[PDB]
């Protein structure tokens, strides 16, 4: 607990991470200013899971975690405890036991191009639903069958990862949408990560 | 308690149609109704919650509106395996409730049964009694008359029917009838038959056995 | 990979009680509420109760107060939902369901998710004074297309669960709904339509289990000679 | 109940499009690929092309690459292949066909097959058939059915609605020179059932949407 | 492309044998890529073999599969009459996915005699100002027959059409029916019809024959 942690920097960063890379910022012995989150009218999601955010400037934490990336609007629903689909399963998973708040706001101006912006991908196929918290980057060809790939593309052979694309659609739902997932850990030590009021 | 009341009870449509059911509640339940499907025999599963929003992996043909009282519910695209009976819920105040219920049934083409009789089984007989079925299969509408003659004899008040729900894929049902006398009485006659009589005949079919 | 797996279809005489059970798998079994839902043969469904898996603090129906009391055990994440002075009208499918975890808005409320996101396979509670009668297993002998079957008659309670060639065959199979017979005992036939030249090469079994009464009996059927 | 189910089949004019349906049931389809498949009359079977369901990547044999499309719908998990252009040499029947797959895991070959769908393309008007009766003279006896003037193929034959299959006979049709189709569905059955047994053929042409119920009696 | 050779064109056993079908390849395909089809008349191609040596789900254990590289062989012992069909071997490893010519499979039988029916028009037919007779040739074999069609005792060309069925699946044997199609006014000026079937199995020609309006 010294200086401010730096949430503008994770929110208001040029660039977003792809859902399938998401971005993790680990905040630690800062004073943590979270007045400039849930007094923003910008935000179409906000829900927090074993606090009120209300109170995020009276509490204490071990540490705090930042985590950033792109995804689909009508995909924001996945972010969220005990929830399934490509994103949940493939991308990024949050544990049942999850303590912290979701925050997304829609990025249509900034991540959608009229041709389409294909910097930012997700992961289509994968052996196995994601543990809480995993991050996985590889490009390995997904093997559908019991036959081996060989890294080669073809039947039951699949590059594992896929292009949003985004452009600017009629539909809300379609367009890119920024999300912050700030996760607060209490451990058996010291807290470092503190409230202007503590 | 809040009641919430669901209309038509049942329906019918053909594919492709758009199909909209509604869910009023006695009181005001701001947007916390939430619609289940329930396919015949197994749990509800939800489509929608909160009254429009999708539930993930729910196909796009089904939507949801409402607010205060009154709440609809929609498909687009009407779907072979849509067949169901479907509910609102509200979580707005304790104790949850849940609606009627509304039972979509789907319209197709007119089939034939086919109709199979099935003797009783010597292990059956050992027993001291005697089942005899008849068996119509895949046929659409599902009105149908199934009539038991034993030796030209027209038999009620010893048999049991028996419908399945409509097939999930070719919107057909089928039906079993099952005729039960005691050996002694199936061994004193000779000739067992079903008659069925079926808008996808334009004669009842008849299929016999003798018991020799 | 949530798994919501309930105790076996039971009978009870009238005025005795019935303890469900369901167990709960692939995901923090404290996390989550679970409620009760309980639906009667060709009724509606009844919101009976919801308990809080972590500290056990319950909540119910009131037609049902001081009848029900709702348990958790989180050593074996099961969840137990015990009826007492059972009535007709209790003989129900009772379901376990599972709603996703509540959430506080921007502005500090706490606001409930109470859809149920997850259901057990349920559990049939036959109230009545029949004792339980395991059934037996009758060939229906087959004859394009041919149809053969078998017909299972004189149990109790409901209900039994007929396979093809354990799983194997699955197209063109019809079980009917079970008939409660004159004599108080329940009866069905499950049927499958097959190709005629497959008589005499392929195999036909049914399989029949019957669990209120541990019964599992093979029958092959074979065309009559 | 695993199956894939195709559309109905098809009078296109030459140079129309056709489009294919192909509806999968029993499966994971988000996992699994639809390959599509023609042969005509009498042929060998040619390799159209292929998509994979989860990202709707196609590839396409050299020769319809500039006239296939091959899409997919997720929301009724049903496939689809459309041929345009279409010239006489397209009057063929089209397969879809997909692997198995549970879940994550597919099955390492083609396993599944549509019924097919026969598409017919010619500038020729689409006419309904005239059934006319066979019937049987007076130890077993013939009767049949005569469909005549329809076009295109096919037409489907059943006796007694799939009743009797014993000893039935329906012969592979033949253009009549004025463009139209003929066909002839007969079957053997004992000489002492003429005067007790009814006989019924029933026709069905899907391109005209006709039903008929011809009884055949012995004169 | 890959050029897929089956071997040979066409393909008699009696029931019972041992067929050996070859299918060849212009460059090497990796084994778990080709797979063995069999396609019954009137029906889909059915997953016969797929990674040239597994065999799907249900399939018996008298069709095998092997090979490798350049040749890969399906081989159907014990052969059934129900087995006549086409078998496509197809390789699906690389674009574009080609299949094989076919192999036709035969069934050998002993030689079976015709049984000739006759059928006039109906009257129905008749009211629609055309005429056509029918001659049925039933469960025979070899399939080569012949069939003509004779007026008042003279031979008719140019106004018949013959259609053969596929072998059956039961019995091995063929079907023939011979359409002969005339006018009102051709059919009523004439009175004896007759067709005249010639085959192996016959030891003189068989003439079956009406009188119109008799
Ligand atoms: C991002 O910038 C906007 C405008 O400059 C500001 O209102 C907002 O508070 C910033 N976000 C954070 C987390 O500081």
């Amino acid at each position: 607990i010294t200086n401010l942690c730096p949430f503008g920097e994770v929110f208001n960063a040029t660039r977003f991470a792809s859902v399938y890379a998401w971005n993790r910022k680990r905040i630690s012995n800062c004073v943590a200013d979270y007045s400039v989150l849930y007094n923003s009218a910008s935000f179409s999601t906000f829900k927090c899971y074993g606090v009120s955010p209300t109170k995020l400037n009276d509490l204490c934490f071990t540490n705090v975690y930042a985590d950033s990336f792109v995804i689909r609007g009508d995909e924001v629903r996945q972010i969220a405890p005990g929830q399934t689909g490509n994103i949940a399963d493939y991308n990024y998973k949050l544990p049942d036991d999850f303590t912290g708040c979701v925050i997304a706001w829609n990025s249509n101006n900034l991540d959608s191009k009229v041709g389409g912006n294909y910097n930012y991908l997700y992961r289509l196929f994968r052996k196995s639903n994601l543990k809480p918290f995993e991050r996985d980057i590889s490009t390995e060809i997904y093997q559908a069958g019991s036959t081996p790939c060989n890294g080669v593309k073809g039947f039951n052979c699949y590059f594992p990862l896929q292009s949003y694309g985004f452009q600017p659609t009629y539909g809300v739902g379609y367009q890119p949408y920024r999300v912050v997932v700030l996760s607060f850990e209490l451990l058996h030590a010291p807290a470092t990560v503190c409230g202007p009021k503590k | 308690d809040i009641q919430l009341t669901q209309s038509p009870s049942s329906l019918s449509a053909s594919v492709g149609d758009r199909v909209t059911i509604t869910c009023q509640a006695s009181q005001d339940i701001s947007n916390y109704l939430n619609w289940y499907q329930q396919r015949p025999g197994k749990a509800p599963k939800l489509l929608i919650y909160d009254a429009s929003n999708l539930e993930t992996g729910v196909p796009s043909r089904f939507s949801g509106s409402g607010s205060g009282t009154d709440f609809t519910f929609t498909i687009s695209s009407l779907q072979p395996e849509d067949i169901a009976t479907y509910y609102c819920q509200q979580y707005d105040n304790p104790p949850l409730t849940f609606g009627g219920g509304t039972k979509l049934e789907i319209k197709r083409t007119v089939a034939a049964p086919s109709v199979f009789i099935f003797p009783p089984s010597d292990e059956q007989l050992k027993s001291g009694t005697a089942s005899v079925v008849c068996l119509l299969n895949n046929f659409y509408p599902r009105e149908a008359k199934v009539q038991w003659k034993v030796d030209n004899a027209l038999q009620s008040g010893n048999s049991q029917e028996s419908v399945t729900e409509q097939d999930s894929k070719d919107s057909t049902y089928s039906l079993s009838s099952t005729l039960t006398l005691s050996k002694a009485d199936y061994e004193k006659h000779k000739v067992y038959a079903c008659e069925v009589t079926h808008q996808g005949l334009s004669s009842p079919v008849t299929k016999s056995f003798n018991r020799g | 990979q949530v798994q919501l797996v309930q105790s076996g279809a039971e009978v009870k005489k009238p005025g005795a009680s019935v303890k469900v059970s369901c167990k709960a798998s692939g995901y923090t079994f404290t996390s989550y509420y679970m409620h009760w839902v309980r639906q009667a043969p060709g009724q509606g469904l009844e919101w009976m109760g919801i308990i809080n898996s972590s500290g056990g603090s319950t909540s119910y129906a009131q037609k049902f107060q001081g009848r029900v009391t709702m348990t958790r055990d989180t050593s074996t994440s099961t969840v137990y939902m015990e009826l007492s002075s059972l009535r007709s009208e209790d003989t129900a499918v009772y379901y376990c369901a599972r709603p996703p975890r509540n959430y506080y808005d921007r502005s500090g409320y706490y606001q409930r998710a109470e859809y149920f996101q997850h259901w057990g396979q349920g559990t049939l509670v036959t109230v009545s004074s029949a004792s339980t009668k395991g059934p037996s297993v009758f060939p229906l002998a087959p004859s394009g297309t041919a149809a053969l079957g078998c017909l299972v008659k004189d149990y109790f309670p409901e209900p039994v669960t007929v396979s093809w060639n354990s799983g194997a065959l699955t197209s063109g199979v019809h079980t009917f709904p079970a008939v409660l017979q004159s004599s108080g005992l329940y009866s069905l036939s499950s049927v499958v339509t097959v190709p005629s030249s497959s008589l005499g090469t392929q195999t036909y079994i049914c399989n029949v289990n019957h669990k209120p009464s541990n019964t599992k009996v093979d029958k092959r059927v074979e065309p009559k000679s």
